[PDB]
């Protein structure tokens, strides 16, 4: 958070890209850095490779480059996951009375619906698109801070 | 704009529902503040039995209605035949700098490539997404009073940017505590000049830093470790796709300066890697049958 | 929270604290109504209609505990196409 | 199978990593399987003695290793030279003591003036028509900047 | 005297040994910055004194 696309492209993505390349049976890698401070690196493998082995190899390679990353990135942490292409359904959850906002609905879905919808047989993964989760936000007034 | 577009679209006889994502971009399914996507889902197959209720007619009518917005660029596309697969009619490639020249050089190379392609036959229209026209602010600090660079950077980092401090426990789970400046106090480019710092005395940044307006990109795409730009295209009508790659390579052999290379990315890369190696199966089957 | 002692300076009169979202930049709407969206993916080498039926059944089960102003909805299910295709196949065979 | 052994060794070393001293963990440790079969050796020389070992090895790293690694059937590619590039500072204790200065203070000073800066955007829950990113000067690149 | 063991150990480590401080970027890659004493000043056992 709070980073510029060139800064995240140079300081963050370069060590990870320099360390990750070298595993067996790759085709290419892609990295995307966005203005809000998000970095996404996707790596594809040749057809026939078991996803579990590829995920294990990628985890082993990314675990080595952690100490070279900045303190903020390490404190937040990076996450890796195998991609599931196929879709079977999408479902929306609504608030017709306009009594609840976006964040509350997203966190309500996270709290109890996703856990029950992740344990069925055959489900690969479920996503969530909307606002973020809950947090204690403090907004500062620089004038009052400088006054004291 | 997306709300108005959805309101306009939810009156068509053939449509059923519209889902909108104000703030999502189609280039890599990332987040952008100046882009939006709307999925429009139609009625069941039984109701739309008329000829004018087909998908193409709906798309044409929707585009005609959208062409009167005078506020944004609006386009309508059909679904892809297979999810997760790239375009199967055209082709795409990457122009990337091995020597790490810069952004302006890459943009000039892309423009020269587009000019050469439009000046040559056996190629149709070409598209790209490389943009360097996004405005932004640049702040410079001179070394001219007891103030430290670390403090003058930490104040800007914590006020304008977000800082993640500690955690807390609620609803049984763990969440984060973040600090940031108030919304009205950081909505103007001149608000950066009104912050204050220590040394013990209070001193504003009006006598320390200067701010100017510059231009740059918004998203950075890196391919195989080097900065790259995407080029889309397709064979011109009347010719096959085999000669298109040869023509592209021939023109790239001259229009590309030193330190710039091009590479196939999707589908075409796999077709080249596999090669023409499955042409023996028909003779083998004929011989076996005989 | 006490910050500086002199008179005591608290956090309330210097900054405004609240509970909100940790990330802004993505909004999702359905017919100009605030909502949330969740798509479900399959695991490789699984069944298509079974997971769909279990999803509908469990959503119906969970619908009983929902508050007054909260409801769910089914938007898109691309498992229908194969549902049609196999059906058509049988007809052909019979004919 | 070598993959299972490598995974087990990595899983074992990742558990014992935190007990190591600060310097070794900050520099990082590596683990990899061994390929006993060698197929070819290739040298790359400068007949005119215009370039030393370090530049030649770094050039081989930059432009040769990446193309060879992606080949089909290659297990690993070695490199026996003089090492990668680095920015070296040589100190004179007499001049350091002349200024009533200590080495640790010098290390602290150089560590604080060669860091990257993260700046938030302007007009990001705001009500401004425009949002503009902010960037500043971070890491140094040339020897003169380091000497200044 | 008021000297500390940590002070002399740190000075000896930085001068005679090595110290890896921060990183930088060049040619699109990340490299290290290291500190060490000049060679002619660490060539004899008496130089420690
Ligand atoms: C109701 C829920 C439905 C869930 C659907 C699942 C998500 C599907 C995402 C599909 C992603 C977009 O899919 C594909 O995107 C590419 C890339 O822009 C579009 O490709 C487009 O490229 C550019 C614009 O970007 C145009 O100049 C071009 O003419 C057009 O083809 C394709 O027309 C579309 O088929
Ligand atoms: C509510 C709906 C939310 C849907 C979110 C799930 C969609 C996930 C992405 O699903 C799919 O991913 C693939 C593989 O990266 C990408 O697929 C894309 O490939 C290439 C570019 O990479 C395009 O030329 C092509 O047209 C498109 O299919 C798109 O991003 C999307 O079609």
């Amino acid at each position: 958070p709070g980073a510029n696309p060139k800064v995240i492209a140079e300081t963050v993505a370069s060590p990870l890209e320099e360390s990750i390349n070298g595993v067996e049976d790759m085709l290419y890698m892609q990295s995307q850095a966005n203005s809000d401070g998000n970095l996404t690196i996707t790596v594809n493998f040749k057809l026939g490779i078991d996803p579990d082995k590829a995920q294990q190899l990628v985890q082993n390679r990314v675990s080595q480059a952690m100490p070279r990353l900045p303190e903020d990135v390490q404190r937040l942490g990076v996450t890796t996951l195998k991609s599931s292409p196929t879709l079977t359904m999408v479902v929306h959850l609504t608030s017709p009375d306009n009594r609840y906002d976006m964040t509350y609905l997203r966190n309500y879905a996270v709290l109890n619906v996703k856990d029950r919808l992740a344990r069925l047989q055959g489900v690969g993964e479920v996503g969530l698109f909307g606002s973020g989760d809950y947090a204690m936000r403090v907004w500062l007034d620089p004038q009052k801070v400088a006054q004291r | 704009v997306i709300r108005k577009m959805s309101d306009t679209a939810l009156k068509q006889p053939g449509v059923e529902s519209a889902v909108a994502f104000p703030g999502l971009s189609i280039n890599g399914f990332t987040n952008s503040s100046s882009a939006g996507i709307v999925f429009v889902t139609l009625k069941p197959f039984d109701e739309r039995k008329a000829k004018d209720l087909s998908a193409n007619a709906i798309a044409g009518a929707l585009n005609q209605k959208y062409s009167a917005i005078q506020d944004a660029y609006i386009a309508v596309f059909p679904p892809p035949p297979v999810m997760g697969l790239g375009t199967m009619g055209g082709f795409k490639l990457q122009l990337e700098d091995r020597g790490a020249l810069g952004y302006s050089a890459l943009n000039d190379a892309a423009q020269n490539f587009m000019k050469a392609a439009q000046s040559a036959p056996e190629l149709g229209p070409m598209f790209s997404s490389y943009q360097i026209n996004v405005p932004q602010l640049n702040v410079d600090l001179d070394r001219v009073q007891g103030v430290a660079v670390t403090d003058v950077f930490n104040t800007m980092q914590i006020y304008l940017g977000s800082q993640y401090v500690n955690d807390f426990n609620r609803f049984g789970r763990v969440y984060q505590v973040r600090a940031q400046a108030d919304a009205p106090f950081r909505a103007n480019p001149e608000d950066i000049l009104q912050l204050k710092t220590r040394n013990g005395q209070m001193v504003p940044l009006s006598s320390l830093v200067n701010v100017t307006q510059t231009y740059g990109p918004e998203m950075v795409v890196r391919y195989n470790g080097y900065t790259s730009a995407d080029i889309n295209g397709g064979p011109a009508p009347g010719y096959s796709s085999s000669q298109a790659e040869a023509a592209v390579e021939r023109i790239a052999a001259q229009t590309l300066p030193r330190g710039i290379k091009f590479e196939w990315t999707d589908l075409t890369y796999q077709k080249i890697l596999a090669g023409n190696a499955g042409l023996w199966v028909f003779p083998i089957s004929v011989l076996l049958v005989f | 929270i006490i910050l500086k002692t002199a008179a005591v300076t608290r956090l309330g009169d210097v900054a405004r604290v609240e509970l909100a979202a940790s990330q802004y930049g993505l909004r999702s709407l359905l017919d100009n109504k605030q909502a949330v969206a969740i798509p479900i993916f399959q695991a490789p080498g699984a069944n298509a209609l079974q997971v769909s039926d279990q999803v509908r059944s469990t959503m119906k089960e969970l619908s009983k505990d929902f508050p007054s102003s909260i409801k769910y909805d089914i938007v898109y299910d691309p498992t229908q196409f194969v549902r049609a295709s196999i059906k058509a196949v049988v007809h052909t065979l019979l004919e | 199978d070598p993959d299972k052994a490598q995974q087990l060794v990595q899983n074992r070393v990742s558990q014992a990593m935190p007990r190591l001293p600060e310097d070794v963990q900050r520099l990082g440790v590596t683990t990899l399987k061994s390929s006993p079969t060698l197929t070819m050796v290739v040298h790359l020389t400068s007949p005119d003695n215009r370039y030393d070992m370090t530049y030649l090895r770094n050039y081989a790293v930059l432009n040769v290793k990446d193309r060879l690694a992606r080949l089909q059937g290659v297990g690993e590619v070695g490199l026996f030279g003089s090492g990668d590039y680095a920015m070296r500072v040589w100190l004179d204790p007499q001049k350091v003591a002349q200024r009533n200065l200590t080495a640790t203070e010098i290390v602290n000073a150089i560590r604080e003036q060669n860091i990257q800066v993260a700046a938030g955007t302007i007009g990001a829950p705001s009500n401004s028509p425009l949002q503009l990113s902010v960037n500043a000067q971070g890491r140094l690149t040339t020897e003169q900047e380091f000497a200044d």
